[PDB]
Order: C-alpha cells, then sequence, then structure tokens
C-alpha cells in the first residue's frame, strides 16, 4: 500500500486528510523524517523540495507548489500583478497597490493626485507578516501610515481601501468572501463549489447569500459574483503555471489555495489576497478533505457527482 | 536581442546572443600531513600489537 | 596547438575514458590500431585533434591519456580490449588491492604509495607537450579511489603544474546504481579537499543518466556501457571545441571564463538533447527549436534539479549537425517568451553559441540513433545546489551517529576532517543561496 | 583475490567439508580435483578458493584443524576427502574435551604454531590475499577456543587482512554438553575484538527449520549442515562468480559494518530444502525476509536493520526482483534505520545453485541479534552464579576473573545493540 508523512501537525485540513487516508485501510503514516514515502504533507517554511523525487522506485507527491509564494504573499502578489504581461499593468480587479524597486515616490504622487481631486483617498497598510489580526492599519491620512511604515520592521504594502463596499443590509454589514481552490498534479484548477462570507460565527454559506441576492437585488451569486471570481482564480493560477508546474518533474505537486475577495456596491469583485495554507469552514471539512483525497491524492495513487467546478483553460 | 562576435569557419561557426545587459598549499604541507596520517596509523597499530602482547603474556600465565 | 592531458581515476573514470576515447577515435576517423588514414601529417602536425593525440613516426595516434586504478581488472580489460594497441603500457597504472570505497584508504593509505609513480608517468606526457593547457580529470565521487586518490592528485598537480587549468568530470552517487552506502562521506571529503584545485567541474548524476536511458532508450536495465556511452556523448560535445576548429571554448581557460565567474561555484549544469533509441523504427527528427527547448526540461539534465528556482550565471549552447545561427536565435526568442529564465543582475542575460557542422557520432551497434542535429547546453545555475543539499543531508544523517567513521579513522583520518569538509560544504551551500535567491 | 579457508573442530570441519563439496560442485571440480564442468563462468573466479596444481588440478586453499583425528579421518575418507592438500591436515591426538580452556590455553597452544605454518605457506602463494574465512562452533573446545586463539594469532601475523567467520552458536535443544554457554561466552568476546564479520548460525534456528518447516521429525547434524552449506554458498556467491560487482571482502565489510563491534550478521536462505515447483520472485523475497527462513533464532521485528544485502540466484527478471525488494522495504519500513540512507542492496547471479531454480541468500546486520547473546548470557549466568562446572576450567589455569570479564563484555555488547535500537 501507500505511505505518507505529516510534517505539519498544525494543519487542520491535512490533519483530516491523513486521518481519512489512514481510515481507508490502504495508507501507512510513516515517521516525520522517513524518506521512503509516497506523499508528503509538508511544512510551510523551507519545505525541502530539493530532496523529492530522488527515491528509487517511489512516486512522490507533495501538497505544495514550489514558487506558489509569489502568489500567496502580498508584496510578491503586487509585483507579479504589476510586472507580468499576463496580468494587465492595471487589471480591473486588484486594488491600486504599492509595496514600500521601491515605489514610495509613485504612491506619494498618486496620493497627492487623489488629494486634489478631493474624492477618494482612503488607503490601507498591511504586510505578509500580519499576526492574525495585528498589523493592519487603515488611515485616511497616509502620512500617518508612511511614518509608521518606517516605524516597523519588515516590508509593507499600501492598497487602496474599499470606500464603498457591498453591505449585507439587514444589519449594514461589511464582508469578504473565501473561496477554496485545489490545483492537482496535472494543474487542473478545481474550485470548491462552497465558499463562505466573513448568523452563527459570522459565517454565511452560499445558499443564503444567493437567496439574499435573489430577493433583494434580483440577481444570483453565479452571475453577479462567481463569474468574476472564477475569472480571477483562472487568471492568477494560469499566470504562474510555467514557473511552478510539475508536469515533467521528478516529483509532483498539488496544493489547496484560499482566495479572499471582497465586493463593492456595484457588485464588482476585487481580489484581496491568496493564502497558501488555508483553513476551512467547520461544517465542510469533511466534504472538502474527502474531495482533496479523491482528486489530488487517489488521482496519483489509485485504489480499488463532484464537489468541484473545473475551471477549464 | 542582438547577435554578436560572429566567427565562421569551414567546420562550423560561433557567436553570442544578448537579450539584456546587467544591472595554494605547498608540497611541504601535503607531505607533512600525509605523514601525520601515517604516524597516526602507526600509533593505532602499535597499540593493537601491544594489546596482543598483553594477551600472550596472559596465555603463558594461564 | 595547445595540448590537453586526460586523467581517468578509478573504475568510473577508467570506463568512462574507454567510452570517450572510443568516441573520439570514431569522430576523428582513427582505427583501433592508432592509424589515421586522413592524417597526412605523418609524424606530427599542429592540427586541433593533436590536442588530444600525439603522433609517432609510424603514423600512430596515441591518446594524451593516463589510466590509474588501485586494482587492475578494470584496466586489465583495457589492456586486453579492442583499443589495447591504441595505448602504450606506461599510460595504464594499476595497484594490487583497492580503497574499498574508503576515501581515507585511497587518499592517505594506498594513495601515498602510488602517487609518485603516477605523477612521473604524467610528467612523461607533459614533456611531450610543446605547450600544455592542463588536465581533464575523470572520476567518481563515490569510490574510494575516485575520491581519495583524485583529491590527492589534484592537490599536487596544483603544485607541479600551478599555471594550468584542471577540469573535472565527476560521477555523482546514485543509490539505484551503486553498491555502496558511505558515498556521502567520500563525496563531501573529496569535494572539500579538491574545490580549490578544480577550475570547472561537470557533475553527472547516475540517477539522471539511468532514468534517461530508461525513458528514451527504452532500456529497463541499463548497463554501465549504456550510461557510459551516453556520458561520452555529452563529454565529446563538451570537448569538441578543444578537438575541432572553432572560436568558442578553444582553451581550457575559456571554459572557466565563459562559465565560472565565481571560482567556488564552478559546477555547470549540463543538459543534452536529443536522446533517441536505435531500436526506434523511424523517428520524426527534431528541430533546432525542439532540441533547444528540450535543453530546459529537467528530464534531460545530467542532474535532476529545477533551474526555475535559481538564477543563471552563464550559458553556452553547443550544437553538432545541421544548425544555423538564425534558427538558434529564433528558438531562443521563442523559449524566452515561454520559459522562466532569470539571470543574476550582474551577468549579461545572453547565450554563447557554438556550432560544429559535423553531426553527432554514435558507436555502431550502440543504443543511440543517428540524428542530424543535437545540442548540449552548459548553464551555471544555482539550482544545482540541490544536489549538494541532498548529499549533505545524507552525510548529516550518518555522521550524527558516526556510522562507518571508524573505517576512515582506522586509516589515519580524524573526525576533524569530516566536520571541516562538512562545514566547507555548508559554506558552499549558502554561497549558492546568496547568489541565488532574494 | 585469494581467500584462505580454515575449519577447526568437529562442527567446523563437518560444515567446511560440506561447503567445499557444494562449491566444488558449483565450479565443476570433481573429487579428484579435475574440472569437468560446462562453462567458463565456472572458472573465471576459481582462483579465489582453489590453487592451480601440477596438471592444472584444483586444490582448495583450505587448512583443516582439529585436536583429535576422528572428524578429519572421516573427512579424508568422505565424498571429497582426497581433494584437500595432505599437508593441510593438521591434527593433535588428545582432544579438547569440549573445554574452551584446553583449546585456547593448553592443548591448542601446543599446535597453533603448526597450524600457522600451513597458514603462512598458503598465504605466500597468494598473488594478493584478501582475507580469511573460518568455520567453527562456539559450544565445544577445539573449534571454539582454538579457533579464537588462531584468529588472534592470524591478526598478529596479518593485522591488515579481513577475518570473517561462520560461527555455529550452541542451543540447549540440540546440545552436546552443558558447558556450551561458557565456551560460547568466552568465544564471543574474542570475535567482538578480532573478526570483521561473523555470520551467526544458531543451531536453535537450524533445528526449528528442519523440524517445523522441512517437517523432519528427528533432525541429524547432516540436515542442519545442509542448510548451513547452502547459506555459505549463498554468502560467498558474489566473489566466486564473474557476473557480479567489483568488491573484495574489505569493500563488502566496509559497506555492511557501520560500527566495529556490531559485525554479527543474521544469515537467511529461501527456499528451504532437504521439490520441482518454480518459485517466484515475490515468494522468494517474502520468504527471505520471513523470520522462519533465518539461521539466527532472533525476531527481526524486535530490532532494526542497520544494513541488508540479498543475493538472488537463478534466471529471473531483475526488474521484478527489484520491485519486490522495494515492496518488502517500503512496506515494512519501520524496521530499517533512517540514519543509514539506502542500506538495502541486492545482487542477482545468473547461475543458480543445484537442486534449486531460484534461491535467495539473506545477510542482515540487525540489532535483533541481541536476542541470541542475551540467551547465551542467561545460560552463562544461570551456571556461573553457582560457579557450576568451573572446576573444568580452573583445572586448566583459568581464574574466575576471566569468566566475570567475559560475562561483562557480552552484557556490554547487548547494551551497545540496545543503544542503536533506540536511536532516531
Ligand atoms: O560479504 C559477503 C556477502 C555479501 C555481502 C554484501 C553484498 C553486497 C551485495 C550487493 C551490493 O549491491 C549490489 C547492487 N548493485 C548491483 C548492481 N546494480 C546495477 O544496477 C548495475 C549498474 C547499472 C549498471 C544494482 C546495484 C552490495 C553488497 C554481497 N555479498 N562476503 C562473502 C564472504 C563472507 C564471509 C567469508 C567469506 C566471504
Ligand atoms: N557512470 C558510471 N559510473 C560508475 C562506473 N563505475 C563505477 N561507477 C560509480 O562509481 C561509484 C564507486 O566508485 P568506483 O568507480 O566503482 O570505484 P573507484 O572510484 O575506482 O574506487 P575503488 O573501487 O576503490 O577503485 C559507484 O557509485 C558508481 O555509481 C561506470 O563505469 N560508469
Ligand atoms: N551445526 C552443527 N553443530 C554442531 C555439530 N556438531 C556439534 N555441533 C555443536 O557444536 C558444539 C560441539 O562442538 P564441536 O563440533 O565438538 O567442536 P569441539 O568441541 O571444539 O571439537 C555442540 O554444542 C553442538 O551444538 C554439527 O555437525 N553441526
Ligand atoms: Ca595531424
Ligand atoms: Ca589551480
Ligand atoms: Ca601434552
Ligand atoms: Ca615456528
Ligand atoms: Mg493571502
Ligand atoms: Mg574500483
Ligand atoms: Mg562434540
Amino acid at each position: 500500500m501507500y505511505t505518507f508523512v505529516v510534517r505539519d501537525e498544525n494543519s487542520s485540513v491535512y490533519a483530516e486528510v491523513s486521518r481519512l487516508l489512514l481510515a481507508t485501510g490502504q495508507w501507512k503514516r510513516l515517521r516525520k523524517d522517513n524518506p521512503r514515502f509516497n506523499l508528503m504533507l509538508g511544512e510551510r517554511n523551507r519545505l525541502p523540495f530539493g530532496r523529492l523525487g530522488h527515491e528509487p522506485g517511489l512516486v512522490q507527491l507533495v501538497n505544495y507548489y514550489r514558487g506558489a509564494d509569489k502568489l500567496c504573499r502580498k508584496a510578491s502578489l503586487v509585483k507579479l500583478i504589476k510586472t507580468s504581461p499576463e496580468l494587465s499593468e492595471s487589471c480591473t480587479w486588484f486594488p491600486e497597490s504599492y509595496v514600500i524597486t521601491d515605489e514610495r515616490e509613485v504612491f506619494l504622487a498618486a496620493y497627492n493626485r487623489r488629494r486634489e481631486g478631493r474624492e477618494g483617498n482612503v488607503w490601507i497598510a498591511k504586510s505578509s507578516a500580519g499576526a492574525k489580526g495585528e498589523g493592519i492599519l487603515i488611515s485616511s491620512e497616509a502620512s500617518e501610515l508612511l511614518d509608521f511604515i518606517d516605524e516597523q520592521g519588515q516590508v509593507h504594502v499600501i492598497q487602496k481601501y474599499l470606500e464603498k463596499p457591498l453591505l449585507l443590509e439587514p444589519g449594514h454589514r461589511k464582508f469578504d468572501i473565501r473561496s477554496w481552490v485545489l490545483v492537482d498534479h496535472l494543474y487542473n484548477i478545481y474550485l470548491y463549489r462552497e465558499g463562505v462570507l466573513r448568523e452563527e460565527g459570522n459565517e454565511m454559506f452560499f445558499e443564503e447569500f444567493n437567496q439574499y441576492l435573489m430577493d433583494a437585488l434580483n440577481t444570483t451569486l453565479e452571475n453577479s459574483i462567481l463569474l468574476q471570481i472564477k475569472h480571477i482564480i483562472r487568471s492568477c493560477l494560469m499566470c504562474i503555471e510555467p514557473a511552478i508546474s510539475t508536469k515533467h518533474l521528478h516529483y509532483q505537486s498539488f496544493q489547496l489555495f484560499g482566495f479572499d475577495f471582497m465586493v463593492d456596491e456595484e457588485l464588482k469583485v476585487w481580489l484581496i489576497e491568496v493564502n497558501g495554507a488555508p483553513a476551512c469552514a467547520q461544517k465542510l471539512y469533511a466534504e472538502l478533505c474527502q474531495g482533496i483525497v479523491d482528486v489530488a491524492i487517489s488521482s496519483v495513487f489509485p485504489l480499488a457527482t463532484s464537489i468541484f467546478i473545473k475551471l477549464h483553460h | 536581442m542582438e547577435v554578436i562576435e560572429l566567427n565562421k569557419c569551414t567546420s562550423g561557426q560561433s557567436f553570442e546572443v544578448i537579450l539584456k545587459p546587467p544591472s595554494d598549499p605547498s608540497l611541504e604541507e601535503i607531505q607533512k600531513k600525509l605523514e601525520a596520517a601515517e604516524e597516526r596509523r602507526k600509533y593505532q597499530e602499535a597499540e593493537l600489537l601491544k594489546h596482543l602482547a598483553e594477551k600472550r603474556e596472559h596465555e603463558r600465565e594461564v | 596547438m595547445r595540448e590537453c592531458i586526460s586523467i581517468h581515476v578509478g573504475q568510473a573514470g577508467v570506463q568512462i575514458g574507454n567510452a570517450c576515447w572510443e568516441l573520439y577515435c570514431l569522430e576523428h576517423g582513427i582505427q583501433p590500431d592508432g592509424q589515421m588514414p586522413s592524417d597526412k601529417t605523418i609524424g606530427g602536425g599542429d592540427d586541433s585533434f593533436n590536442t588530444f593525440f600525439s603522433e609517432t613516426g609510424a603514423g600512430k595516434h596515441v591518446p594524451r591519456a593516463v589510466f590509474v586504478d588501485l586494482e587492475p581488472t578494470v584496466i586489465d580489460e583495457v589492456r586486453t580490449g579492442t583499443y589495447r594497441q591504441l595505448f602504450h603500457p606506461e599510460q595504464l597504472i594499476t595497484g594490487k588491492e583497492d580503497a574499498a570505497n574508503n576515501y581515507a584508504r585511497g587518499h592517505y593509505t594506498i594513495g601515498k604509495e602510488i602517487i609518485d609513480l603516477v605523477l612521473d608517468r604524467i610528467r612523461k606526457l607533459a614533456d611531450q607537450c610543446t605547450g600544455l593547457q592542463g588536465f581533464l580529470v575523470f572520476h567518481s565521487f563515490g569510490g574510494g579511489t575516485g575520491s581519495g586518490f583524485t583529491s590527492l592528485l589534484m592537490e599536487r598537480l596544483s603544485v607541479d603544474y600551478g599555471k594550468k587549468s584542471k577540469l573535472e568530470f565527476s560521477i555523482y552517487p546514485a543509490p539505484q546504481v551503486s553498491t555502496a552506502v558511505v558515498e556521502p562521506y567520500n563525496s563531501i571529503l573529496t569535494t572539500h579537499t579538491t574545490l580549490e584545485h578544480s577550475d570547472c567541474a561537470f557533475m553527472v548524476d547516475n540517477e539522471a543518466i539511468y532514468d534517461i536511458c530508461r525513458r528514451n532508450l527504452d532500456i529497463e536495465r541499463p548497463t554501465y556501457t549504456n550510461l557510459n556511452r551516453l556520458i561520452s556523448q555529452i563529454v565529446s560535445s563538451i570537448t569538441a571545441s578543444l578537438r575541432f576548429d572553432g572560436a568558442l571554448n578553444v582553451d581550457l581557460t575559456e571554459f572557466q571564463t565563459n562559465l565560472v565567474p565565481y571560482p567556488r561555484i564552478h559546477f555547470p549544469l549540463a543538459t543534452y538533447a536529443p536522446v533517441i533509441s536505435a531500436e526506434k523504427a523511424y523517428h520524426e527528427q527534431l528541430s533546432v527549436a525542439e532540441i533547444t527547448n528540450a535543453c530546459f526540461e529537467p528530464a534531460n539534465q545530467m542532474v535532476k534539479c529545477d533551474p526555475r528556482h535559481g538564477k543563471y550565471m552563464a550559458c553556452c549552447l553547443l550544437y553538432r549537425g545541421d544548425v544555423v545561427p538564425k534558427d538558434v536565435n529564433a528558438a531562443i526568442a521563442t523559449i524566452k517568451t515561454k520559459r522562466s529564465i532569470q539571470f543574476v543582475d550582474w551577468c549579461p542575460t545572453g547565450f554563447k553559441v557554438g556550432i560544429n557542422y559535423q553531426p553527432p557520432t554514435v558507436v555502431p551497434g550502440g543504443d543511440l540513433a543517428k540524428v542530424q542535429r543535437a545540442v548540449c547546453m552548459l548553464s551555471n545555475t544555482t539550482a544545482i545546489a540541490e544536489a549538494w543539499a541532498r548529499l549533505d543531508h545524507k552525510f548529516d544523517l550518518m555522521y550524527a551517529k558516526r556510522a562507518f567513521v571508524h573505517w576512515y579513522v582506522g586509516e589515519g583520518m580524524e573526525e576533524g576532517e569530516f566536520s571541516e569538509a562538512r562545514e566547507d560544504m555548508a559554506a558552499l551551500e549558502k554561497d549558492y543561496e546568496e547568489v541565488g535567491v532574494d | 583475490r585469494e581467500i584462505v579457508h580454515i575449519q577447526a573442530g568437529q562442527c567446523g570441519n563437518q560444515i567446511g567439508a560440506k561447503f567445499w563439496e557444494v562449491i566444488s560442485d558449483e565450479h565443476g571440480i570433481d573429487p579428484t580435483g579435475s574440472y569437468h564442468g560446462d562453462s567458463d563462468l565456472q572458472l573465471e573466479r576459481i582462483n579465489v578458493y582453489y590453487n592451480e596444481a601440477t596438471g592444472n588440478k584444483y586444490v582448495p586453499r583450505a587448512i583443516l584443524v582439529d585436536l583429535e583425528p576422528g572428524t578429519m579421518d572421516s573427512v579424508r575418507s568422505g565424498p571429497f576427502g582426497q581433494i584437500f592438500r595432505p599437508d593441510n591436515f593438521v591434527f593433535g591426538q588428545s582432544g579438547a574435551g569440549n573445554n574452551w580452556a584446553k583449546g585456547h590455553y593448553t592443548e591448542g597452544a601446543e599446535l597453533v604454531d603448526s597450524v600457522l605454518d600451513v597458514v603462512r605457506k598458503e598465504s605466500e602463494s597468494c598473488d594478493c590475499l584478501q582475507g580469511f574465512q573460518l568455520t567453527h562452533s562456539l559450544g565445544g573446545g577445539t573449534g571454539s577456543g582454538m579457533g579464537t586463539l588462531l584468529i588472534s594469532k592470524i591478526r598478529e601475523e596479518y593485522p591488515d587482512r579481513i577475518m570473517n567467520t561462520f560461527s555455529v552458536m550452541p542451543s540447549p535443544k540440540v546440545s552436546d554438553t552443558v558447558v556450551e554457554p561458557y565456551n560460547a561466552t568466552l568465544s564471543v568476546h574474542q570475535l567482538v575484538e578480532n573478526t570483521d564479520e561473523t555470520y551467526c548460525i544458531d543451531n536453535e534456528a537450524l533445528y526449528d527449520i528442519c523440524f517445523r518447516t522441512l517437517k523432519l521429525t528427528t533432525p541429524t547434524y547432516g540436515d542442519l549442515n545442509h542448510l548451513v552449506s547452502a547459506t555459505m554458498s549463498g554468502v560467498t556467491t558474489c566473489l566466486r562468480f564473474p557476473g557480479q560487482l567489483n568488491a573484495d571482502l574489505r569493500k563488502l565489510a566496509v559497506n555492511m559494518v557501520p560500527f566495529p563491534r556490531l559485525h554479527f550478521f543474521m544469515p537467511g536462505f529461501a527456499p528451504l530444502t532437504s521439490q520441482y515447483r518454480a518459485l517466484t520472485v515475490p515468494e522468494l523475497t517474502q520468504q527471505m525476509f520471513d523470520s522462519k527462513n533465518m539461521m539466527a533464532a532472533c525476531d527481526p521485528r524486535h530490532g532494526r536493520y542497520l544494513t541488508v544485502a540479498a543475493i538472488f540466484r537463478g534466471r529471473m527478471s531483475m526488474k521484478e526482483v527489484d520491485e519486490q525488494m522495494l515492496n518488502v522495504q517500503n512496506k515494512n519500513s519501520s524496521y530499517f534505520v533512517e540514519w543509514i540512507p539506502n542500506n538495502v542492496k541486492t545482487a542477482v547471479c545468473d547461475i543458480p545453485p543445484r537442486g534449486l531454480k531460484m534461491s535467495a541468500t539473506f545477510i542482515g546486520n540487525s540489532t535483533a541479534i541481541q536476542e541470541l547473546f542475551k540467551r547465551i548470557s542467561e545460560q552463562f549466568t544461570a551456571m556461573f552464579r553457582r560457579k557450576a562446572f568451573l572446576h573444568w576450567y580452573t583445572g586448566e589455569g583459568m581464574d574466575e576473573m576471566e569468566f566475570t570479564e567475559a560475562e561483562s563484555n557480552m552484557n556490554d555488547l547487548v547494551s551497545e545493540y540496545q543503544q542503536y535500537q533506540d536511536a532516531t
């Protein structure tokens, strides 16, 4: 049968994955450092990608894409969106962002321009090292931000704040959407058909959001939002495929991604960020993890409907 | 993307293509270490043979 | 004409040299008896092919080669083989018992008592050289001879020939193909003690060659002959500039100049295409664009790594066969528009290109088919450091328990050498990292 | 690369005679020393164990040693009696009385120089000797004591040559005398100091195999020696036949022994014989790693494999072999240490043994070999705590101190194995 290792005890998603793998009766969990494995549920920092695929007679799969941090870190994401021709110099779905190769002058120029226009200047300062709540600093005065920017250790990025977001009006509520995307070894892009809006736990599933759109705005989740969401997912993942694809490599990669979007009042979807090690909604761990096993793992190590929208390309 | 320094000849040709510009120990010490390794070997062997000599002393004693 | 001396050390070195000189003779039209009918230069000549062969008064073309092993069956096969009379006895130097996969045995214990003879036999060849460029050293990282004695010979060739380039052709150890388990030790030790004496080293991972032979020659059980003939295909494509008319890499110094800006990082990744089975009934012959593109698939690299994660320092494309510059340039444009090729900010983002019109020569009855064009790409990319990492890791796993160390200490070595060499390897690893990532 | 063979004592000589019978058959040499085989693969590596004699007869490079003439009378009379060089029968007349002291200190010392003379005259005619192999038991007096003394002397004279042994461990289930744990305990210490590799052949395992598996209700020493000779042929296969790797005794030992004292191997063989069914590669590998196929009476799952070598023999698909090996490992990978990367190696010999179309020989350096030494130790202590039977040894000049030292060194050896069984 197949063997696998778990080098990240903190992964709830892959904790469930390993549990179910063991329950199938055809998978053997080795010790963290055993090299004779078929699958690695690897760590999040310095995953030894260089030591994979050199094990005689073992097909080795791992749950991470080398180079995917270019998309999962806001500084890197901004650089990729600005530079890569695949994404426009200013594509219509990413906020005006500046990482402070240093663009202090350019963000100062545009912020003076919006200063004199007198009709939009709310920005946001954040870093890829925000401590699960700490680090964010929204400010109408960007002098405040820049001053403290330099009064901070690591690099920061300044995005244009969503002044006029969509509001779940039975409460005048701001929200963001989380979508889960699996990329398998073939680089098929599978979108998880169930997202969440961040009611119990401040969590609203898609059926309720869809019914709300139908009743209030006479629209549907699909048409108003999900087409844009699929477009952005496809754009982002197709942009970096040449850099990260393991199609002709000695080891293979799959990865779960968490895409954070928010929606303005005109029902236009914006990309907030991409998270490479996402958590999951409590009620859907059982379904999503089973889908991961079916599509990303058993696809490579076969045994003896779909919960996924295949974002073809 | 410019081609550069092209040299040809009856048995081939060579050139360069540019797509963007930019932005010892002495013998004495070898010897005086090989010999140190050899003397370490000799010490190990001497201790071995002296251990054997001890056992032969013991055999005669028995 | 600027002569070069080839030194094959150990079993891997000797057998790969057998392959290389067979291929060289076929390419230059030299028969197993040393006669070169096309050489109208009876008794001498300044021809480029004379860089690797000397000429006798009777029209014999004798390699400027030295074969050395600590046990003689490997070289006995040479002495009794097809090219037995290609060589003359003094070039074939052998001992009685070998280093038993022990770096200490080959470097210290037995090496000390054959080194003077080997260097004398080498000087006897250097004396036949109006001007000597240096040496091409072939050896394995894994064997006791190919590591220990090779490092000794390099250390003291630096002393005796201090103004002369030394290039390495090193076989990187692969568990699938090997009989040993202690090769991380020998590789780390020999690399540490030889690094300051090797100007440019071309590593070949037995894993990569094995899988290449399996996939593209359709050979489930490749022999050392298969891997060695492929290795000489690469080696010949590398040394053709020295053995043939041209303007690129005509000097052993030029290899460093074009590929090694940093002396410590002198391990260029080699990629080669196409490799096509001779059992293929008919094959759709591949274009300049298809082979140049193949030069960027890791499945064709002599070491399995990902150049995408890492930066280039230099690149040479060496074509043999029906190739013209404009096709090469077209292909380069296409590939740049579709592949991740990032150079360091302080090296031109360009390619040095060389072309021999003579198509690749392949051994009759071998497993490689004739092709009207082939290419070998030599790229100094930091991604090759992966191969170091792997090896280092293996080292760390065994040395943490001092497993097998007593075999080395028993021959005079100290654990201090183990740890000194490993720290040199750590320094080299983050030297690659510093040049490599942001 | 010449090897010198030495067989000492009753068990040693009997097992050595069987080994020479087997490999002489494999190499095509008849009892007269004349070659009558049908392939040059039989001869390319024949100088390893045979000298070329006048008329190009082949004579084993074997020295036969005993302190009494009985077993060597039988050997010189047996199937291949007349092939051994007459000068190489070196015997005394008294015996050793199953007493380690008599073989090592009194009766043996009177003859060890005579034996070393023949050892020397065989070594001089060696182009390049790679080492020695000894066959002997540890439970008697001649094999046990005198062979360890010979090993010490050989190390003195040939300090830089490989010394390997096929050593038969005593077991109560098949026992000649009660003092066997004493002799064994004293011999093992010697081996720990003075052998590069010792293949531990446990008569307990041989008896259990001949009874439970071959279904032989009353096994004789011949039935166990059949298995022992099969294993000995398997172990030495890579040196005796030309298709194989290029490794002398020293290289194989270098790659199989990670620590000097822990060089006691568990032999194994498959299939077990005493049939016509073509045995498959998967079955060969499974049986080969099965404890019921192993010559040391230890459970490999109670320990961990430091290194493993397997020699398959016969016409088979190396792809299938190497898939099945990778199966048996990657499957049960908790019994291989993770600090010795790629510690399992496999050779395939295109020539099979006789009677069997496919065979596999298993050489495993496992920390489970403890279980043998603790067994012996227990027996040792069970008597030594009452000084029982010590008068047999004190009467030949030995002191209790020596028994205490031998007990301590082996309890240390057990402890060393425990240390490398817990390491991670
Ligand atoms: O040690 C003994 C008994 C003994 C111990 C160990 C070993 C051993 C066996 C296999 C091995 O690896 C072999 C694997 N490779 C084989 C080639 N491969 C290729 O792919 C060829 C390549 C593509 C072209 C696959 C890999 C290493 C060691 C062998 N034998 N000694 C005998 C003795 C004992 C006691 C007294 C006297 C004598
Ligand atoms: N490609 C290739 N590799 C070889 C060949 N022979 C040996 N090797 C490699 O070399 C390693 C062991 O070193 P060897 O070449 O066998 O022996 P050595 O370097 O001469 O050292 P000694 O055995 O003591 O003489 C193994 O890991 C093999 O992978 C060969 O003919 N071709
Ligand atoms: N495998 C095997 N073991 C034997 C044989 N004969 C004796 N033994 C074992 O070895 C011990 C006796 O050793 P012996 O051969 O007499 O050697 P000596 O006593 O030194 O001459 C006993 O404890 C037996 O278990 C034999 O023919 N085959
Ligand atoms: Ca000429
Ligand atoms: Ca130098
Ligand atoms: Ca007497
Ligand atoms: Ca004498
Ligand atoms: Mg994110
Ligand atoms: Mg060798
Ligand atoms: Mg007896």
